[PDB]
């Protein structure tokens, strides 16, 4: 996800805190090791590589500091649970369009049935500026519009809408379904075959013909649902610029330090 | 997967470098204790810097006690698909048998009767009266579940108590006079109702 | 319904969001005084 | 208490001004900063 | 070792008292089942 967002004034005064085990730890040992030992407990307990044991009351501080380490893992790990775990358009009952700004301008396509549905409704009125004066030609200016992110939501029909969500990761089909009609045909008063076609209607409704077309043209495709990291990768880069330091300062200072016990 | 391969390319080189600064000890083996060391870590000058590495394994495991409450809390599932269910067509190849039933002399039953007789020979063994026949019979597991006018069971599915009685999936809805001058009246006034939602308001 | 309700009415807890409680602060304070208890007892019996 | 904490420090909301109780309105430079409060003239609360 | 040796290895480990050591296939095998050790305690966490 990120890097530590845990307000390095804090990990900074983590820091000194072992710094502060380390003084206490070697300034206490003479009330009855002073050299290399209390740095490596400090690093035993405080890393909690080894808790256990390794001067009374130096010693109860000590298991004092390993259970403000103990609190301190499980308050960041609560953390890391709290803000990994923890905390749109739904329609037309949105602020957003019932009070609709220029923040979030819609649109359609002029001379469609939508705007038909908009032009019928009364409470629609402050919504005509932004949907009679800023419309399309075609509905994939409008699905460019959300991929070049020119427009915020779109009205348009369910089924095409449904389907190019389960193409591609730029849609999803929110709130309900508004104007629920009918998908008819354009027939004539005097066409004669309203009959037989809408007694095959009723045969594609029952015989599931419907359904059919639902297999054949409807019923196909999917995206997933978010289901080796960026810290993790923070992690593996940091870690390796730190073993990289480390072991180019490991032979400096072993250098230096045996030719000290060469004298 | 692949913070698999992160874990083994990071533990050789640790290994490794583990390696050289037993090398450097010289002036207890790493083959045996350094390894196992590695294991006791993730789940003497360089020990310190590998107990920073422990305190790390440690924050590996914190992360992925948040995944796995990512994972198991944000699982909810069903059994039925449907009619391709061969549960509804093959009763009897499937123990226990199933157990459907329906309000006689309706559409559905015209339509299974369009569909399958036989599945209507499984059926008018669990025929039944009402629709509280029905809500018994799903309080009492007598009968499984249930094919009618869906509407009815989207009604009166929230209308059970606790709701564990889950109807034919998430909506998905199988079966998909004359001479009067009425109709043009009718409809241009469901067009109206339609278009003003008052229907939404009776819903 | 028709005009009051924007985004206070959705109030959601604002809690914080890393955190700065009071704690080892008060701790400390006994922590150092406790050696203040021992150290003073200097056994020169 | 890693299941108490986190019911805790997640289940904090505060505020800072009582209201006309507070010296911040009644004696708004004996804190520093002098506290900044204005209202549209000739009104109601004005008035009171 | 095969008398009351790694009972009190198991109650070590499984326990996690210690985690840490005291041929090679059964060590292995053992730190595999820490690793189930420490993923139960995850979970159950």
């Amino acid at each position: 996800s990120f890097m530590q967002p845990f307000q390095s004034t804090l990990w900074l005064l983590v820091g000194l805190s072992v710094h502060v085990v380390a003084v206490m730890l070697y300034l206490l040992d003479r009330f009855s090791l002073t050299l290399s030992s209390a740095m490596w407990f400090s690093w035993r307990v405080l890393l909690n590589s080894g808790i256990g044991e390794g001067s009374f009351s130096a010693r109860i501080l000590g298991m004092v500091w390993a259970g403000f380490a103990m609190i301190i893992v499980a308050s960041y790990t609560a953390n890391l649970a709290a803000f990994l775990v923890l905390d749109r358009i739904t329609g037309i009952n949105d602020p957003r369009l019932r009070n609709p700004s220029d923040k979030f301008i819609y649109a359609t396509v002029k001379q469609s049935s939508v705007d038909i549905y908009f032009r019928r409704q009364v409470e629609l009125s402050t919504m005509y500026r932004h949907m009679e004066k800023h419309n399309y030609e075609s509905a994939a200016e409008a699905i460019q519009a959300v991929r070049d992110n020119k427009l915020h939501a779109f009205i348009w029909d369910s089924a095409v809408l449904e389907f190019e969500a389960s193409q591609k990761c730029d849609l999803v089909t929110t709130g309900e379904l508004f104007f629920r009609s009918g998908f008819g045909i354009g027939m004539r008063k005097d066409s004669p075959w309203k009959q037989n076609v809408s007694l095959s209607i009723l045969k594609s409704h029952e015989n599931g013909f419907m359904e059919d077309l639902d297999k054949t043209w409807v019923r196909y495709q999917e995206c997933d649902s978010r289901s080796t990291f960026e810290n993790m990768a923070g992690v593996f880069m940091l870690v390796a610029g730190g073993i990289v330091a480390g072991i180019f300062l490991i032979f400096i200072e072993i250098a230096y330090k045996r030719h000290k016990d060469a004298r | 997967a692949s913070v698999w391969v992160m874990m083994f390319v990071m533990l050789l080189i640790v290994s490794a470098i583990a390696v050289f600064v037993f090398e450097y000890f010289s002036p207890s083996f790493t083959i045996g204790k350094a390894i196992w060391l590695l294991w006791g870590l993730v789940f003497t000058t360089s020990k310190i810097m590998v107990s920073v590495w422990a305190f790390f394994a440690v924050i590996f495991l914190a992360s992925y006690t948040a995944n796995l409450a990512a994972f198991m809390i944000q699982r909810f599932v069903d059994q039925v698909t449907g009619l391709s269910d061969k549960k509804f067509q093959r009763p009897h190849d499937y123990s226990p048998p199933f157990r459907f039933g329906t309000v006689p002399n309706g559409s559905t039953e015209r339509n299974i009767r369009n569909n399958y007789p036989y599945m209507h020979q499984y059926m008018t063994k669990f025929n039944q009266k009402g629709v509280e026949d029905a809500l018994v019979s799903l309080k009492t597991g007598k009968l499984d579940a249930f094919i009618y006018d869906a509407a009815v069971l989207n009604y009166k599915a929230g209308r059970d108590e606790g709701c564990k009685l889950v109807t034919i999936g998430s909506g998905y809805i199988f079966a998909t006079q004359k001479g009067s001058p009425w109709k043009r009246q009718i409809d241009l006034a469901l067009l109206q109702f339609v278009g003003d939602g008052e229907m939404e308001e009776l819903e | 319904t028709l005009w009051l309700t924007g985004i206070c009415h959705n109030e959601k807890n604002e809690v914080m969001s890393i955190d700065n409680m009071a704690g080892v602060f008060y701790m400390l304070a006994a922590a150092m005084a406790l050696s203040l208890i021992t150290f003073i007892w200097e056994h020169l019996f």
